[PDB]
């Protein structure tokens, strides 16, 4: 029942600093080696570094050293990642990701066996600034689709639920497209009986982190 | 110029057992039955002596060694017991002169989905031997084979963590133990009652 | 450094397949700390083997692993459409860093073919109380996942402001996509029709919306 939660997803400015946490739950701390895993959009794992807290000893990739600190809260359980002087090429998914065995003393600090995962956290580095989405209905008129487009929002990313959860099966939530005006938009649809479209209620639920937002959207078919 | 006993009993983080914290307690006045006069200790047992002769008499040194076990293994905290405490996380002499005194920490020690920071030795080669402290961290090989410093078949860590949760069974619930040895060497005694 | 992967492997269903990842005696030649994690899409890696074969519980039986030299291999029997993803080998190196693979895209050839459902979305009121319009073309339930997209107005064919999305898997295994026009409420009202055609495998399908259509 071991579980490792993150924080939330960010934009920061180039140059600037990020803190990417990974709370563990369930289980011990100290003694497992916890280390951070970043991907770049569409890119590979890579990486960064380790620690196993109750040592004390770290290790991070060269590539990173100087510019990451890796370090643990012991009392919290909480593990965090924090990267100096943000370039645009560390845009990514932060990942927590705890070692699948533990080492003796004076060993390894993660040989690269990972057991649990966090959720990941993207960190957007850019100049522009977070707006909020703009979420508009695609209303239905056997089965019929409809859904939402979620429309002009920075950075990534969006979730969208349908029914706070209580809808699920046939929805599909499309990647994100980059418009020219530079900000994001993606629809969400589901297929649904058509007998059930004056009766039963369709809401979109889209949450935006980066602006802290969220949008509930009805979607009602269109009688015209 | 009281002993600091306050520093040990109401401290706020305890060592886990496995790495027992010791302090040494010398040249002070010890007003010993402000505890004992104290129904907080669900444990009080002195097998030296008896804590009332205590304000009547003077020692070198006093050792509170303090830590943090689970209820059921309160009684391996006394000469000539057996278990996972007793054998490889802290051992008292058969001849021990001292008291033994502890307390229910539930409210403190335990959280909400666990509390996993607190952790004994599991495993090891051979028992301690009295008062000895093993901190160490290497892989216990439990076959025939060598582990390498990694865990897996036959290969375990050493230092296991305890699962402290408020819905506990009693036996289960974390306790707070510190441990009164009472050194008389032939030097100038330095603590004493009032 | 990044360990040498293929970009991409395929197989039909039932086939075995295997996924290479050569090092140096620095890393992948040098211990026997290789893993392999598979990923899906969205969701953080899971780790498949662990020190070159071994296979953690819950992993199925058909996924092993071995190594020989500098290359170590993930082979995947009895291939099935969920197998579908992204698998990156691991190891452990002689600067005690931990080194992945570029990856390799697994895809699995030869399922029945699907034709494309299409619904073509008009632009919202409300997008249109808000001056904007755009026009929506969702593609579902079509395999293999490969689709060619047109927009006409009225009979021309239109490019400016079109966006289209990579097809994405599904979770019946079958892809889906998106595509978008994007007009002013005023060229939306100034025209008779607007059609979305997709082609796939050979076929075309249209569908078309009017702003009098109600
Ligand atoms: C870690 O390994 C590198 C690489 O080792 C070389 O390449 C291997 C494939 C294998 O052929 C080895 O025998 C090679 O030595 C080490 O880098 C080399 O260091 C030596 C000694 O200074 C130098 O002559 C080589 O040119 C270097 N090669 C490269 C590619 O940099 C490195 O020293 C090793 N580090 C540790 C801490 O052991
Ligand atoms: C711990 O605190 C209580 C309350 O302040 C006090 O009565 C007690 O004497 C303290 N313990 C010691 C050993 O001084």
């Amino acid at each position: 029942q071991v579980q490792l939660v993150q924080s939330g997803a960010e934009v920061k400015k180039p140059g600037s600093s990020v803190r990417v946490s990974c709370k563990a739950s369930g289980g011990t701390f100290s003694t497992y080696p916890i280390s951070w895993v970043r991907q770049a959009p569409g890119q590979g794992l890579e990486w960064m570094g380790g620690i196993i807290p109750i040592f004390g000893t770290a290790k991070s990739a060269q590539k990173f050293q100087g510019r990451v600190t890796i370090t643990a809260d012991e009392f919290t359980s909480t593990a965090y990642m924090e990267m100096s002087s943000l370039r645009s090429e560390d845009t990514a998914m932060y990942y927590c990701a705890r070692e699948g065995r533990r080492y003796g003393s004076g060993w390894y600090i993660s040989t690269g066996y990972f057991d649990y995962w966090g959720q990941g956290t993207l960190v957007t580095v850019s100049s522009a600034s977070t707006k909020g989405p703009s979420v508009f209905p695609l209303a239905p008129s056997g089965t019929a689709a409809l859904g939402c487009l979620v429309k002009d929002y920075f950075p990534e990313p969006v979730t969208v639920s349908w029914n706070s959860g209580a809808l699920t099966s046939g929805v599909h939530t499309f990647p994100a497209v980059l418009q020219s005006s530079g900000l994001y938009s993606l629809s969400s649809v589901v297929t649904v009986p058509s007998s059930s479209l004056g009766t039963q209620t369709y809401i979109c639920n889209v949450n935006h982190k980066p602006s802290n937002t969220k949008v509930d959207k009805r979607v009602e078919p269109k009688s015209c | 110029n009281l002993c600091p006993f306050g520093e040990v009993f109401n401290a706020t983080r305890f060592a886990s057992v496995y790495a027992w914290n010791r302090k040494r307690i010398s040249n002070c006045v010890a007003d010993y039955s402000v505890l004992y006069n104290s129904a907080s200790f669900s444990t009080f047992k002195c097998y030296g002596v008896s804590p009332t002769k205590l304000n009547d008499l003077c020692f070198t040194n006093v050792y509170a060694d303090s830590f943090v076990i689970r209820g059921d293994e309160v009684r391996q905290i006394a000469p000539g017991q057996t278990g996972k405490i007793a054998d490889y996380n802290y051992k008292l002499p058969d001849d021990f002169t001292g008291c033994v005194i502890a307390w229910n920490s539930n409210n403190l020690d335990s959280k909400v989905g666990g509390n996993y920071n607190y952790l004994y030795r599991l495993f090891r080669k051979s028992n301690l031997k009295p008062f000895e402290r093993d901190i160490s961290t290497e892989i216990y090989q439990a076959g025939s084979t060598p582990c390498n410093g990694v865990e897996g078949f036959n290969c375990y860590f050493p230092l296991q963590s305890y699962g402290f949760q408020p819905t506990n069974g009693v036996g289960y619930q974390p306790y707070r133990v510190v441990v009164l040895s009472f050194e008389l060497l032939h030097a100038p005694a330095t603590v004493c009652g009032p | 450094l990044v360990l040498t992967q293929p970009a991409s492997v395929s197989g039909s269903p039932g086939q075995s397949i295997i996924v290479s990842c050569t090092g140096t005696s620095s890393d992948v030649g040098g211990y026997k700390f290789v893993s392999w994690y598979q990923q899906h899409p969205g969701k953080a890696p899971r780790v498949m083997i662990y020190d070159v074969s071994n296979r953690p519980s819950g992993v199925s039986n058909r996924f092993s692993g071995s190594k020989s030299g500098n290359t170590a291999s993930l082979t995947i029997s009895g291939l099935q459409a969920d197998d579908e993803a992204d698998y990156y080998c691991s190891s452990y190196t002689n600067s005690s860093t931990v080194v992945f693979g570029g990856g390799t895209k697994v895809t699995v050839l030869g399922q029945p073919k699907a034709a494309p459902s299409v619904t073509l979305f008009p632009p919202s009121s409300e997008e249109l109380q808000a001056n904007k319009a755009t026009l929506v073309c969702l593609i579902s339930d079509f395999y293999p996942g490969a689709v060619t997209v047109a927009w006409k107005a009225d009979s021309s064919p239109v490019k400016a402001g079109v966006e289209t999305t990579t097809p994405s898997k599904q979770s019946n295994n079958k892809y889906a996509a998106s595509s978008y026009l994007s007009l002013t409420p005023e060229q939306w009202k100034s025209h008779r029709s607007y059609s979305c055609q997709v082609t796939h495998e050979g076929s075309t399908v249209e569908k078309t919306v009017a702003p009098t259509e109600c």
